[PDB]
């Protein structure tokens, strides 16, 4: 899960990119606020670890 | 024509525009990329990115 997390939050911000180079606003707008998501959980990590989005420690959680 | 008697007109014409002839512009730079469209070279640079 962790070697495959970037290539997706990257490509969407690829997409982000070109539809800001074509000067398509609308479909820009609806993807901004999953940008900025990704953006959030990617460089929060809520776990206390801080070392990686997931942890085998941190996981098996339920919650 | 109040005063005097005109003919009908020996020559018609009206209002024009002049202007200075074009010539051949300087070269600007990034005259290299003209052969192409700039939609062309962002469809080529975002093709490079898919690819």
């Amino acid at each position: 899960l962790r070697k495959l997390v970037v290539p997706e939050y990257s490509i969407h911000g690829l997409f982000c990119l070109m539809f800001l180079c074509a000067a398509e606003w609308v479909t820009l707008g609806l993807n901004i606020p999953l940008l900025f998501y990704h953006l959030w959980r990617y460089f929060h990590r809520p776990a206390d670890g801080s070392e990686v989005m997931y942890d085998a420690v941190s996981i098996m959680n339920a919650d | 024509e109040e005063v005097i008697d005109f003919s009908k007109p020996f020559m018609s014409l009206g209002i024009s525009i002049m202007i200075k002839k074009p010539q051949k512009s300087k070269p600007g730079v990034f005259s290299f990329l003209d052969p192409l469209a700039y939609e062309i070279w962002m469809c080529i640079v975002f093709a490079y990115i898919g690819v």
